[PDB]
């Protein structure tokens, strides 16, 4: 049963060689998998905005700040689910919501 | 053998900061003011129990540890999760491994990953096949205790496999480790200004 390719391209086009891949997608339990780098758009400050960030979003003015973190948080807020500090997944740069 | 786990089983909620608040919450902890079972370092491996996640710590600074040994059954017809301590990258290999009465080094693969006076204090847990890494390296003074003090813990890197709770060994090397619990209970935690943790309080303690 193994006799082989005839890849002897004297022939039209239907007997050619093609450089093929099969994308095999399925679906386990596991997410955050491989997929897309979303286009990375810009900033802006001192004008209220909207904003997405990775993960959580809302709307307001981005400005500076005097609040500091550490090497971990992606998130920031004062008192009682307000959110209001990002530093920002880029530059690392710290700033506030108001 | 025991000794008093005082305060310091507590790591951050999540991948996730607030400020300056008084904030309450529940997860597998370690409880305050338990016992914590203490053990030797002899030439072993004992067996013990492993309970949704542990406090691990150890009086150390010379690499006597090398990691933790993971795997259903732990005969090579298991999903076996492997820590191998290098001096150069904590590795994981998620394969199948030979096992014996003291599998060590001294003097079908699924996954690959690669990164006294001190305490290396590491908590493991696997909340809905996430594998995570909870840790604290600290300098302290004496040997022969935990002290009377205060530690938090802060994470590393988050893994999906799901695979163990029951039991394990562990590894040495040749040339006295902290095990104690998880368990769920609503705390009340601290941020500081800077929103680290400086003092919390279990709920159901007394
Ligand atoms: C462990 O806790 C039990 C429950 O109170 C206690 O009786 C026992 O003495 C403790 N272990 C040690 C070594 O004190
Ligand atoms: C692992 O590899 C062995 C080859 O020795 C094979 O017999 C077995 O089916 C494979 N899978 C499991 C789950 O053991
Ligand atoms: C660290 O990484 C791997 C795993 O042992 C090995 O190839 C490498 O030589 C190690 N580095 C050492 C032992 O210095
Ligand atoms: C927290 O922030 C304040 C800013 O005034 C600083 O004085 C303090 O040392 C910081 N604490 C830590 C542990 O970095």
């Amino acid at each position: 049963p193994l006799q082989s390719y005839g890849f002897q391209p004297t022939n039209g086009v239907g007997y050619q060689p093609y450089r093929v891949v099969v994308l095999s997608f399925e679906l386990l339990h596991a997410p955050a998998t491989v997929c897309g780098p979303k286009k990375s758009t810009n900033l802006v400050k001192n004008k209220c905005v909207n904003f997405n960030f990775n993960g959580l979003t809302g709307t307001g003015v981005l400005t500076e700040s005097n609040k500091k973190f550490l090497p971990f948080q992606q998130f920031g807020r004062d008192i009682a689910d307000t959110t209001d500090a990002v530093r920002d997944p880029q530059t690392l740069e710290i700033l506030d919501i108001t | 053998a025991y000794t008093n786990s005082f305060t310091r089983g507590v790591y951050y909620p999540d991948k996730v900061f607030r400020s300056s608040v008084l904030h309450s919450t529940q997860d597998l902890f370690l409880p305050f003011f338990s016992n914590v079972t203490w053990f030797h370092a002899i030439h072993d491996n004992p067996v013990l129990p492993f309970n949704d996640g542990v406090y691990f710590a150890s009086t150390e600074k010379s690499n006597i540890i090398r990691g933790w040994i993971f795997g259903t059954t732990l005969d090579s017809k298991t999903q076996s999760l492997l820590i191998v301590n290098n001096a150069t990258n904590v590795v994981i290999k998620v394969c199948e491994f030979q096992f014996c009465n003291d599998p060590f080094l001294g003097v079908n693969c699924t996954f690959e990953y690669v990164s006294f006076k001190n305490l290396r204090e590491f908590v493991f847990k696997n909340i809905d096949g996430y594998f995570k890494i909870y840790s604290k390296h600290t300098p302290i003074n004496l040997v022969r205790d935990l002290p009377q003090g205060f530690s938090a813990l802060e994470p590393l890197v988050d893994l999906p496999i799901g695979i163990n709770i029951t039991r394990f060994q562990t590894l040495l090397a040749l040339h006295a480790y902290y095990v104690g619990y998880l368990q769920p209970r609503t705390f009340l935690l601290k941020y500081n200004e800077n929103g680290t943790i400086t003092d919390a309080v279990d709920c159901a303690l007394d």
